[PDB]
């Protein structure tokens, strides 16, 4: 039953790959958002520093 | 639906769909954990675990192996209970409350014994 | 034996009726191993064969003269698709025009007799027995009958 | 002062009535549509019952 | 306020009329469905006989 | 912590997020206070409370 | 000679030339795979022999996709040559739409993060998958199939909730058949969807949407 | 009439005897046990199978409900209890008390 | 290079690299949107789109479908044209100008037509 378990592992690895790729793209978008928030926060920091 | 009726067929198909989705998600849960699933998928996983536990039953011929007397569930009660389960009406009960029991009365009694109210 | 009298009948791989409805009047006889139409005896498949199933008719359309395999695990709905196609041919049959009519042949190989009976009941319920012939080689038949039924 | 207060209240009432006209229109039309859908569904169910009963009678 | 109330009443009457029209269409469709399904049942009775 | 200890001080620990909470729970280091549930998208209110 | 067995059997299914009467025989061989192993000997032979394959899968069947045809791998080498003009027009975008939907399914719960195009593709694909579902023993006439695929591929199901799509379709197909059969008659007689017929169908669809009820009490208009 | 499945992976983990509880079964059941043992060990095998299932399922659960945590604790204690060194037999009464 | 020459190999490798990077960025384009990409990514996407459309050709067999006849691009012309394209010397031209044409003369002729 080695082939059967190998096929099951292939299916599991494919699902994990799909989920991880989706999470990577979502993380790219979230990086964009976080950088935007940092830029938004910058001016108040500058003014309060002065 | 023609033979068993629309209600029975629909409930059975919903149970099969939930269990199939849970089977699909089992590997992801094993590797990345449940916390990385969408909220709807978390709900479905909880429902599926409860459903799969509730499909188990204490059988008359199984007493010799467990010491627990068996039980019988009428078809109408089974359909109603699994309709309720597929809708998440028992999501608040622990999954262990659904393991090796009969109908909804057994579920309520076991849940009470486990510290929860059906 | 071959002829129009085989429509609506269940026969075994030798053409003998097994439905208990009496004799079948044979127009003529055909050898099972006559050659297929030659490469220069054909024309491109262009006429649709509507199965009535949206998935097939839109994604993998079937033309008349085509060989479309239905492949899958057990209990995946293959017999259902084929029976749906046969039932769908009923409106074309009722048209009465031979250019549109489609005669259906259902060959059952190795199925249990009650399954063939269920298929026949499904076809009758939809009025498909009027233009459908069933060649049956149930599981109890000799291996030769199962080999020859197609 | 009372005239000013009444003017403000009447402006608010005019706005809320122009909104409530549409609100009640939509509510009543939703009710009528629901009635129509229920009538159609029960007619279909009655026809299904008719055909099933006639099936049983013909079989008998 | 007076014009808004008058327009609201006019809209209410128009809603009454439109609801009447749609429920009338529903009545016609329901009777048509009943007749058509009865005809189908009769045809299947002929087939069974 | 090593630098502070070499400088004759004692660290009093505050944590933002759950992973550090688990790490220090395993290490048995005491955490005076912990704020969690906003690391992904923190607002100014959380920073104000921490400060 | 088992491959010879099946190939000699299946090459008798042919479309005869006009000289021989123009008759035809269409073959629908059935193959049962074990554990979906299409690489087995007999499945391999029959796949090589036939002009196209409909792969049915247990996982799709359990998911509610019935008939459980895997559109991704199912193929027809005859292709559009076996379709009427109306079906060719309406069904042109189905393949790419479903492929994009299967690509995007991983982002089902991140629809907000997805840009507008990706979310639109996801919703359209979900609705199309719901559309391709069909109950057993209920084949549809070519005109009804054309109208249903037209609903799917023209965005007229975009406003309909996925869980209602099926029902919507059925009811719509009923409504037309009871009040606007001229659309079906035109499709059947001309085998194409004329512009006048298309606009009449669109108006009928909009009115029916005005009349239709979502299962969750919402409205499907616009 | 049943089998005791032994695994090297369980053996190396310290589970001695390395009996795979999930797939190991006796086809005679309680009829082969004294009444006291049948009473104290009626559902031990099923409990341990469910415990292993939950332990696999909740391997990476950030937070667990109270019931699941209690089940995991009980199962871990039962697994430790079942461990036994070689050449160290227990009389039936001692086994009954331990399982109690 | 030992067979087709060093220039041919260099141009082919550059084309392959650009197309591979475009394929890699395809997922981000599809899901996050084109605007999500950097400026260099957008430049490479445009160049790769032009390159991939230029690999199309008006085939002799295609004349039976469209009245336009086929084209035969000599190897040197293809090499120099794709070398110029990889350098970004035609990035300003419309995308459609690179569809189903032969060498550089056809490219210019279709560019003037647009
Ligand atoms: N479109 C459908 N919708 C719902 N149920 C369906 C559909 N098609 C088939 N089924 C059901 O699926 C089950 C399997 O159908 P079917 O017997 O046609 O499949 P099969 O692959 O030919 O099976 P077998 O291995 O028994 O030959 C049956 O219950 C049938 O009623
Ligand atoms: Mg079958």
């Amino acid at each position: 039953a080695t082939l059967r378990e190998l096929r099951g592992r292939i299916r599991s690895a494919g699902s994990i790959k799909k989920i991880t790729k989706a999470q990577e793209l979502i993380a790219t978008s979230r990086i964009a958002k976080a950088q935007a928030r940092v830029e938004a926060a910058r001016p108040y920091a500058a003014e309060i520093t002065n | 639906p023609a033979i068993v009726g629309d209600e029975h067929y629909r409930v059975a198909q919903e149970v099969i769909r939930i269990l199939q989705r849970y089977k699909d998600l089992q590997d992801i849960i094993a590797i990345l954990g449940i916390d990385e699933l969408s909220e709807e998928d978390k709900q479905l996983v909880n429902r599926a675990r409860r459903i799969e536990r509730f499909l188990s039953q204490n059988m008359m011929a199984a007493e010799q192996f467990t010491g627990q007397p068996g039980s019988t569930v009428p078809l109408k009660e089974t359909i109603e209970a699994f309709d309720k389960l597929t809708k998440g009406e028992f999501d608040h009960l622990p999954e262990q409350a659904f393991f090796l029991i009969g109908g909804l009365d057994d579920l309520a009694k076991k849940a009470e014994s486990l510290g929860a109210k059906l | 034996p071959v002829g129009d009298a085989f429509l609506g009948r269940v026969v075994n791989p030798l053409g003998q009726p097994i439905d208990g409805q009496g004799d079948i009047a044979a127009e003529t006889r055909r050898a099972l191993e006559l050659q297929a139409p030659s490469v220069v005896q054909r024309q491109s498949v262009s006429e649709p064969l509507q199965t009535g199933i949206k998935a097939i008719d839109a994604m993998t359309p079937i033309g008349r003269g085509q060989r479309q395999l239905i492949i899958g695990d057990r209990k995946t709905g293959k017999t259902a698709v084929c029976v749906d196609t046969i039932l769908n041919q009923r409106e074309a049959w009722l048209t009465g025009d031979p250019k549109q009519q489609v005669r259906c042949v259902y060959v059952a190989i190795g199925q249990k007799g009650t399954t063939i009976a269920s298929v026949k009941r499904a076809l009758e319920e939809g009025g498909a027995m009027e233009y459908t012939t069933i060649v049956a080689a149930p599981a109890s038949d000799a291996a030769g009958f199962k080999w020859l039924a197609p | 002062e009372a005239m000013l207060a009444k003017t403000a209240a009447d402006n608010r009432k005019s706005a809320e009535q122009v909104a409530a006209a549409q609100a009640d229109y939509e509510k009543e039309m939703a009710e009528a549509r629901a009635q129509a859908s229920a009538l159609r569904d029960e007619a279909r169910a009655a026809g299904r019952s008719v055909v099933d009963e006639k099936r049983a009678q013909a079989s008998g | 306020l007076a014009d808004a109330d008058a327009m609201h009443a006019k809209a209410l009457a128009d809603a009454k009329a439109e609801s009447e029209k749609v429920t009338e269409e529903a009545k016609q469709d329901s009777e048509r469905i009943a007749a058509q399904l009865s005809e189908q049942a009769g045809s299947e009775a002929e087939r069974i006989k | 912590f090593s630098l502070l200890r070499d400088e004759g001080k004692d660290p009093v620990l505050y944590v933002v997020g759950r992973k550090a909470l688990g790490y220090f729970s395993f290490r048995q280091r005491t955490v005076v206070e912990s704020w969690t549930g906003f690391s992904e998208r923190p607002t100014y209110e959380n920073a104000r409370e921490i400060a | 000679d088992v491959f010879y067995l099946h190939s000699r059997l299946l090459e008798r299914c042919a479309k005869l030339s006009d000289e021989l009467g123009g008759g035809s025989m269409t073959g629908l061989p059935i193959i049962e795979t074990k554990a979906n192993d299409i690489s087995a000997f007999i499945p391999t032979n029959v796949i090589s022999i036939t002009d196209g394959q409909c792969f049915l899968e247990s996982d799709l069947f359990n998911q509610g996709v019935r008939p459980a045809i895997n559109v991704g791998v199912s193929v027809s080498r005859v292709g559009g040559a076996a379709q009427i003009k109306a079906m060719k027009e309406v069904a042109g975008s189905l393949r790419l739409d479903l492929s994009q939907y299967r690509e995007l399914e991983a982002f089902a719960a991140f629809a907000s993060d997805l840009d507008a195009a990706s979310k639109a593709q996801l919703d359209r694909g979900a609705r199309l998958v719901e559309l391709l579902k069909q109950p057993q023993y209920s084949p549809l006439a070519v005109e009804e199939q054309v109208v249903a695929i037209f609903l799917g591929t023209q965005g007229h199901l975009d406003s309909v909730p996925v869980e209602d799509v099926q029902r919507f379709e059925s009811e719509l197909l009923e409504h037309v058949k009871a009040s606007h059969s001229d659309i079906f008659d035109g499709i059947r007689e001309t085998k194409k969807l004329s512009e006048e017929a298309e606009e009449k169908l669109v108006s009928v669809i909009n009115e029916f949407k005005k009349g239709f009820q979502a299962s969750d009490g919402s409205s499907v208009v616009v």
